[PDB]
């Protein structure tokens, strides 16, 4: 005999079993290590993908730069990504897309993020995934990093009062022209320091610092209320709302055309959206958007753009060297790899004699291109703009087109009334893409009617509409509380269901899982066990004082009682009337050394 | 080891002594001072504050329990809530949970075309007195439809909502009918023309031959499924043309698959597939199946059967014009192909009604005729016996229901066991009393039980519960409990075997002394009650000492001792080989551990 | 009110901006000002589209093709512990001494361990001495009753054999020195390609058979009911339960859970410092040798040991490395078995069924030593394998809904009993079974992704999605069209270079599209 698993998708559809064919979510054991090698063959790809040869010398730096913008050049094997980018046809497609929308759009939607900046507080800034520090010169969360800047601006030049996200980039930008700057003790000079703030390090997910956060903030929030009014943005919210996306589009489609013409579906997908997105682009689009605004917003808009213009790249961890029979192995950083290119390997030295002009002391000027997984709104909507388009070539033909665009995952839907006409298409849409650098796979990326299609992981067909962005917690990475991170996660498999990603049974096997999870981590087990840990020793005492057993809490042998239709509500409130007073006022007792406010943290 | 911090003064003020019993809980301190915190420390009332504050989430805690649970039903498409709406109704399920509307109609349709359906069926046992045994059940069938106790011979007619079982069973009555059809689930109606019946063979495997009926005339009708309208027009065993007004893949491939049966269009009316070979039954356990209803049964096993049916209709290439009416073989609203003689479009096909009552007549299989033929209902027409609790019901007559399952069979032993002790001479407390077991061995409700119990290995049961019977009687040491419990198993002949720990019936049940289980269990401070699948069960007396002795009812020659850990653990087997004063530890169920000592 | 400019930003911004324009102000006013010429902008895109060459295919007149595989040796054995040739001593579980350097212990006292005497000649192996001095020095360990080891030769040897060397200051380099050493950068070892796996159906084939033994993997309670929802929510996780607990994959995975909750612990209690982990798991019933209903056992078992190297999860990305000393009574093959060094320990006896009565039979007895490293992230990946349970449960819960919706009433119980899925091939016959059966091939499945979880896997999961969508447009008549089929074909070869289940979910990918080709039209032969 032999066991094919595969057989099933014969006389079964593939959205009910297409989730058997990825692995369960979780932190992935691949942990592939940024080291030089990779980064230089990014940067690589990202000056080839630059289709030209000029440079300019600068004055702040007396380094080149490669201007890759409006320069266009080697048209040959243009099949392949590019990154010089059209400015005109740039600013025809927001003329199009705001003439759609309406006039006073862009000016609404930039009026709505200015207000809410001014009244928000600069201490915002702390909650991001992660930052690049400029003085230990390391990764840290955003927190460490802001009382760093704030406690070296306290020692060098006085406290910052400003208690503002304004003030502090004004205090930013005051900096940027400081010469001598203090932390604790070291100081540094004027182009250190502007070096270090335009500094990266690859966490090659991009982490920069936090001179250009706020800047970056504020730039998301203008594309994020800009991209709530467009109806082909996916980005914001996914799941309910993103199927009444889908099937509105599906169904303005088939009421719109007539009965002459065929349509069809294309699953796209961008390739190397990090390397062919520019700033200078993105910042002649800023401009023209806030062209009739307060020039506060002109001149805010315009930080973060420039900053990213110019950004050095800090090189990973240097090579290393060794003999024959590698009884000895010497260790080198990246600033010294220019001192012994005559050893490093061809394909290595090829890849580094070319960059050479761009290093400093240790990174790279990289004068363009996009790495971080920021600005994504802003890429979504500069692919609503190219959806946007339409002219009377087309009309003429009687064909058009439509769809979704995500960060770098499209669905395409075009119309035509004939087999060929759909060709000519998919071509002017690919021509029209490529003007500005918004580049399509071709291994990667297929079509066919319209009932068939992929977005996000959500495969659409005519019916059963299948998710697979089931998400889970993790405690161990992130230890909390022992009153929070239950309620948490069953907060977040409410919210799956809600996304039908999740299913009853499912949710309550998941539900059964992460509960034993949890008190694995915190080393907690009920009473009926026969358990000798140190926690429960004084359970097994304290225990045959109480008789609501099932008021107890999980962290203290409790047992569960909350299920469905009860994971909004937390189990404390769900045992307060049947927890033994005793236990409840012993808990619930503010005058302790010490969401529900519980004698349960672990500050 | 004392990463988590704390106050200083708040510690000596609530006088947490470290190494409490070794552990040092600690400014910092560990997470187990939380613990001696919670379990021995001060006492305040805030209860009233906490609530206060926290009134969003209690208020959110008292709504969720204010509501009145519902039924729940899979199905497709075709604030307050918005907080529930994940556990409301998904996409494939859906819960009509209420909070406080309340209107009983839809859900008594239900019940009464689900009690019709049964009684129909239940009619469906002879050959010659159907029409007496279904009036009969009618007769004999009253219910508390709602609110009001109503008998089942005045609401089949008293209301209006058409169905193949409501039908079938008013023809009985000689009531009005509305000209409405069944061809299976589907309805159908007609619209114009007429015909006559005519004969014609099928084979199967190649050899065979079997005859069926059709019309030869043309006649136009309307077909209606589940989210989907339809026209069409049948003519000479084949259908000429079709339109489609309800667009839904599944729905619009049965439907056209069924009107395709009613036209009996298709190669397969020639020969037959190579699975009907399989069976070659168009027979029930005794009766005769015509050719459509055995295609039908044939669909409804797989798609695939419904794809080969389709595709014996011809399929060629759509021309210009007609895509926006085309139709696909998976019900794709449009496509480059199609198939013959089909038409699509959106709205719902307007369906005619019909003012003209009539009455049918009933026939040996129950198939009722108004005339020149044209069937209108049959049992065929049904689907398959499906069990389902009947409530505000009452049924009379025999054939009622069978009310006899091996849970039922062991509930009323248990009770029989149960009221047995009936406080009085020759019951269980004099012959406890007097110490007469053998007796107990030879009682009327132990052979009743017995038929139930597992025929291959009952001598080792008996064994075993003749043991524990015995050495808790003539000690005087016992526990009526365990004893009703194992009663049962001490009819037949000891034997010798190897035991487990388990009593094992016949319907692959079990039980086992010394533990609960949900056939059978119990508990102190209300041993007065006996469970049985939840079912609580009184005793006829009262008791308070007799059941505290259990040490002899956990094992057959031990008792149970004072806890040793040092004693070793074993199993049931090595039992054997073990001798006096020798305590041992053992489980006696889930993580429950008990030590013995033999005598 | 304005954000008040600086300098140095103001020249940054001047600078950097597109190439005809010099100057801020001069890119703003030609901003302000665009208008719209679509003349020249439909000129533009027709000009691209006639440089560009996109080609467009449609999968009918231009097929795939089967996927060529690398040659060579192959592939052998890579998980960690032993699935199908293991074997395990057995002895009953004390609530008061359920911890792994007590079990360890009291499995010793009976001297059944100590029995285990592997000669010095091995089978087929590299470094039979340390293993066997390491495996004296383990039983000595545990004779003191403290499950540390002092010496550190063994250890420290086949810890470093991986790699370890001096290293010279960057500072105290010359080019004479250079030149004595003969330094050059260190050329990576790219991994090796292998051959088709001979051997993965037959671990399937005992996965999916029944253990005698069953509750290898622990569970939590299951809360109240309040309506029908959650009453049919509890019915199918019962049922499902009930089928997949009892499987020769629950064993294996209650045991790597209860080996990392052990390994996990002695990383951050004795980092530095070389302990002794048990091989073990925990059972709670059996089946009757005279009944094939289930029975109460409580029961601890020991497949083998495993040593700890230093172990500090902080630096080299937190890896650390392990030893593995693993029973069996099945003599190895040279290929599967090549990382194993073997040796023969004694006999032992199996015990079975004999009418009333249970009898012994005495057996040889193997010993299988290798080595291998892990991380903590394997750890936290390991001890995370009950959500092997949750997908499998989803995928059973999909199809009993999906249907009960198109007839409108419960049908769990008939699709469960009735449904057939198609499982493989017998005599270039297909065979099916009910649903209630697959659920052990889609829980093996899933497990097997849980453990050979890589890049490659990454990659080849990502991509047969589209061979996939494209069969499934083919089943129902619509004419898919791609751009580059060969393109994808070579993505997909690439990331096969050795991982078990890549190469061998390669192999049955391409048997899925020959026996389809019979009714699909995508497809060469």
């Amino acid at each position: 005999m032999e066991i094919n698993p595969y057989l099933m998708f014969l006389n079964n559809d593939v959205t009910s079993l297409i989730s058997t064919t990825y692995p369960y979510t979780g932190p992935p054991p691949m942990s592939h290590g940024s080291s030089t090698k990779y980064t230089l063959e990014t940067i690589k790809r990202t000056y080839d993908y630059s289709r030209t040869s000029v440079e300019k010398t600068s004055k702040v730096f007396n380094i080149p730069r490669r201007k890759f913008c409006n320069c266009l050049e080697d048209k040959d094997e243009l099949v392949k990504p590019t990154g010089n980018v059209d400015i005109s046809s740039l600013l025809g497609l927001a003329e199009m897309m705001e003439k759609r929308m309406g006039e006073g759009f862009f000016k609404h939607c930039v009026m709505e993020a200015e207000t809410e900046i001014l009244k928000m507080h600069f201490s915002r800034l702390t909650e991001g995934r992660q930052t690049y520090d400029w003085t230990s010169e390391r990764n840290m969360p955003a927190a460490t990093a802001l009382q760093l800047t704030v406690d070296a601006i306290k020692e060098t030049e006085g406290p910052f009062k400003g208690t503002t996200m304004l003030e502090y980039c004004n205090k930013m930008i005051e900096m940027l022209d400081w010469k001598e700057i203090k932390f604790k003790i070291d100081s540094i000079k004027h182009d250190e320091f502007l070096i270090r703030a335009l500094t990266i390090n690859t966490m090659a997910i991009a982490t920069p610092g936090m001179i250009v956060r706020p800047f970056s903030k504020i730039v998301e929030t203008v594309a994020q209320k800009i991209c709530e009014k467009l109806k082909e943005s996916g980005l914001p919210v996914g799941g309910n709302e993103k199927k009444a996306k889908l099937k509105t589009t599906v169904t303005s489609l088939n009421a719109r055309m007539n009965s002459d013409q065929f349509a069809v579906n294309i699953t796209g997908d961008n390739s190397k959206w990090n390397e062919c997105q520019q700033p200078e682009a993105y910042l002649a689009l800023l401009a023209y958007i806030t062209k009739d605004s307060s020039d506060l917003m002109k001149d805010l808009c315009s930080v973060a753009p420039v900053l990213f213009c110019n950004k050095f790249v800090k090189l990973g961890q240097g090579i290393r060297l060794s003999n024959k029979r590698k009884t000895k192995e010497v260790i080198i950083k990246a600033e010294k790899m220019g001192k012994y290119k005559n050893l490093m390997r061809e394909e290595y030295k090829n890849l580094f004699e070319p960059l050479e002009k761009y290093i400093q002391k240790d990174v790279c000027f990289l004068p363009g291109g996009m790495l971080m997984g920021m600005f994504n709104m802003l890429s979504t909507v500069l692919g609503v703009s190219t959806l946007c388009y339409m002219d009377e070539e087309l009309k003429a033909k009687g064909c058009f087109w439509t769809g979704l665009q995500s960060s770098d995952d499209f669905v395409l839907f075009a119309v035509a009334s004939n087999w060929s006409n759909i060709h000519w298409t998919i071509r002017r849409f690919n021509a029209v893409c490529k003007l500005i650098g918004i580049n399509m796979s071709l291994e990667k990326s297929y079509g066919s009617l319209p009932e068939l299609f992929e977005f996000t992981s959500m495969f659409f067909d005519g019916e059963f509409v299948s998710n697979l962005a089931m998400e889970l917690p993790a405690f161990t990475t992130a230890g909390v509380n022992e009153g929070v991170d239950f309620t948490a996660a069953m907060s977040i498999i409410k919210t799956n269901m809600i996304n039908n990603s999740l299913s009853p049974s499912t949710a309550l096997m998941a539900l059964r899982i992460c509960l034993q999870e949890f008190r694995a981590t915190y080393r907690v087990h009920p009473w009926d066990s026969r358990v000798k840990g140190g926690r429960m020793k004084i359970i097994n005492e304290f225990i045959k004082t109480i008789e609501n057993k099932d008021g107890l809490l999980i962290a203290d042998g409790g047992k569960l009682m909350n299920n469905i239709s009860t994971l909004h509500i937390p189990e404390e409130v769900l045992k307060f009337e049947k927890m033994d007073e005793q236990y409840r006022n012993r808990v619930f007792n503010p005058k302790n050394p010490f969401a529900v406010v519980s004698t349960h943290s672990f500050r | 080891k004392f990463p988590i911090i704390a106050n200083k003064r708040m510690l000596e003020e609530a006088q947490i002594p470290k190494e409490h019993n070794n552990v040092a809980l600690w400014v910092l301190a560990s997470a187990s001072c939380i613990n001696y915190w919670n379990f021995c420390g001060p006492c305040v009332n805030n209860s009233e504050v906490i609530k206060e504050v926290y009134k969003s989430r209690f208020g959110r805690l008292e709504r969720r329990k204010e509501i009145m649970w519902k039924e729940l039903r899979f199905t497709l498409v075709d604030p307050e809530r918005m907080e529930l709406i994940h556990a409301l109704g998904g996409e494939t399920w859906i819960q009509e949970a209420n909070t406080a509307g309340i209107s009983n109609v839809d859900q008594r349709k239900n019940d009464i075309r689900a009690v019709c359906r049964k009684v129909c069926l239940a009619a469906n046992a002879s050959i010659m007195n159907a029409k007496s045994k279904l009036v009969e059940y009618i007769k004999s069938t009253s219910m508390r439809i709602g609110e009001t106790e109503r008998k089942l011979e005045e609401l089949i007619l008293e209301t209006d909502d058409v169905s193949p079982e409501v039908t079938l069973c008013k023809s009985a009555l000689g009531g009005q009918l509305g000209k409405t059809l069944s061809f299976g689930p589907m309805l159908l109606k007609k619209i114009s023309g007429s015909g006559v019946k005519v004969k014609d063979t099928v084979y199967i495997q190649g050899v065979r031959a079997v005859q069926f009926e059709y019309w030869s005339e043309q006649e136009e009708f309307y077909g209606e499924y589940k989210s989907a309208t339809a026209l069409f027009s049948r003519k000479e065993r084949s259908l000429e043309w079709i339109t489609i007004g309800g667009g839904i893949n599944e729905d619009r491939k049965r439907l056209l698959a069924m009107c395709m049966i009613f036209c009996r269009d298709g190669d397969y009316f020639k020969d037959a597939p190579a699975t009907i070979t399989m069976a070659d039954l168009s027979t029930k356990l005794g009766r005769e199946i015509p050719y459509q209803y055995v295609m039908m049964n044939w669909i409804q096993k797989s798609e695939d059967n419904l794809e080969a049916l389709l595709y014996s209709r011809g399929i060629v290439e759509t021309n210009p014009g007609k895509m926006g009416s085309s139709m696909g073989i998976d019900g794709s609203k449009r496509a480059i192909k199609s198939l013959r003689a089909v038409t699509i479009q959106s709205g719902k096909i307007d369906m005619p009604e019909s003012k003209e009552k009539i009455h049918l007549e009933l026939s040996d299989n129950l198939e009722a005729f108004d005339s020149s033929g044209r069937i209108v209902a049959t049992i065929l027409d049904l689907p398959s016996d499906k069990k389902v609790t009947f409530q505000d019901v009452s049924f009379q007559h025999p054939d009622l229901a069978v009310l006899r399952d091996e849970k039922t069979a062991i509930t009323k032993g248990y009770e029989a066991l149960i009221k047995r002790l009936g406080t009085g001479d020759n019951d269980i407390p004099s012959l406890i009393a007097k110490k007469d077991y053998l007796s107990l061995y030879n009682l009327p409700e132990v052979k009743l039980m017995a038929p139930l119990i597992r025929p291959n290995r009952k001598g080792v049961y008996s064994r075993v519960a003749r043991k524990l019977v015995s050495t808790q009687v003539t000690t005087g040491h016992y526990s009526l409990h365990e004893l009703i419990k194992v009663l049962p198993f001490t009819y037949f002949a000891p034997k010798q075997g190897m035991f487990e720990g388990r009593l094992f019936f016949s319907n692959d049940s079990f039980v086992e002394p010394g533990v609960n289980n949900n056939v059978f269990s119990w508990s102190k401070a209300d041993s007065s009650k006996i469970y049985c699948h939840g079912i609580a069960i009184r005793v006829p007396l009262v008791v308070g000492d007799e059941h505290m002795d259990t040490s002899l009812a956990l094992l057959e020659g031990f008792s149970v001792c004072e806890n040793d850990p040092r004693a070793p653990m074993v199993t049931r087997q090595d039992l054997i080989d073990v001798g006096f004063g020798q305590k041992v530890r053992l489980f006696v169920g889930q993580g429950s551990v008990r030590t013995f000592k033999r005598t | 009110i304005e954000m008040k400019k600086g300098k140095t930003f103001l020249e940054l911004r001047d600078e950097s901006v597109p190439l005809p324009f010099q100057t801020y102000e001069q890119m703003k006013d030609y901003c302000e000002k665009f208008k719209g010429n679509p003349r020249e902008l439909a000129s533009k895109v027709s000009q691209m589209q006639s440089n560009i060459k996109l080609p467009i295919k449609h999968y009918e007149q231009n097929k795939f093709r089967q996927i060529r595989l690398p040659k060579g040796p192959m592939a052998p054995y890579t998980h960690k512990f032993l699935m199908e040739e293991a074997w395990m001593f057995t002895k009953i579980s004390d609530p008061e001494r359920s911890r792994a350097g007590e079990i360890l212990i009291d499995f010793f006292k009976k001297g059944n361990l100590s029995a285990i005497r592997p000669k010095d000649k091995p089978l087929q192996g590299k470094y039979p001495i340390h293993y066997k001095n390491l495996w004296n020095q383990i039983k000595a360990a545990i004779a003191d009753r403290t499950m540390v080891i002092n010496e550190n030769d063994h250890s420290e040897f086949l810890g470093g054999i991986g790699r370890a060397s001096k290293k010279i200051p960057e500072i105290s380099l010359t080019q004479d020195v250079i030149t004595t050493e003969g330094l050059k950068q260190s050329e990576n070892k790219l991994p090796e390609p292998r051959s088709f796996p001979r051997w993965f159906n037959a671990e399937w084939m005992w996965a999916i058979k029944d253990s005698d033994l069953t509750g290898w993997v622990p569970m939590a309670e299951y809360p109240p009911a309040d309506n029908e929802l959650e009453d049919y929510a509890e019915h199918l996780n019962k049922t499902m339960e009930g089928v997949l607990q009892g499987t020769n994959c629950a064993r294996e995975m209650g045991k790597c859970i209860l080996t990392v909750g052990a390994l996990m612990t002695e990383c951050r209690l004795f980092p530095g410092k070389i302990k002794v982990v048990p091989i073990y798991a925990r059972s709670k019933e059996r089946k009757s040798m005279q009944e094939g209903l289930p029975v109460p056992s409580e029961m601890d078992c020991l497949f083998g040991i495993c040593v700890k190297s230093k172990s500090h999860l902080n630096k080299d990305d937190g890896m650390y490395t392990i030893i593995t000393f693993e029973f069996s009574i099945r003599e190895p093959n040279l290929e599967k078995h090549q990382k194993y060094t073997v040796f023969e320990a004694g006999h032992t006896t199996v015990r079975m069924k004999k009418g009333e009565s249970v009898i012994g039979r005495e057996v040889p007895l193997y010993l299988y030593c290798r080595t291998t490293a892990l991380s903590k992230i394997k750890n936290d990946w390991l001890s995370k394998a009950r959500r092997c349970f949750i997908t499998t449960m989803d995928t059973v819960e999909t199809i009993c809904l999906r249907e009960s919706a198109k007839a409108e009433e419960n049908l769990v119980e008939k699709t469960l009993n009735e449904k057939q899925m198609w499982i493989g091939k017998k005599n270039g016959e297909l065979i099916a079974q009910p649903l209630r059966e697959a659920l052990r091939v889609q829980l093996v499945q899933q497990f097997y992704f849980c453990i050979y979880n890589d890049s490659q896997l990454e990659g080849f999961c990502n991509e047969q999605k589209k061979i996939l969508m494209a069969l499934e447009g083919d089943k129902k008549n619509k004419s898919s069209f791609g751009f580059n089929p060969e393109g994808l074909l070579e993505k997909i070869e690439e990331c096969l270079i050795n991982n078990p289940m890549c190469l061998f979910m390669a192999q049955r990918l391409n048997e899925l599209v020959i026996e389809a080709s019979k009714r699909g039209a995508k497809f060469f032969k």
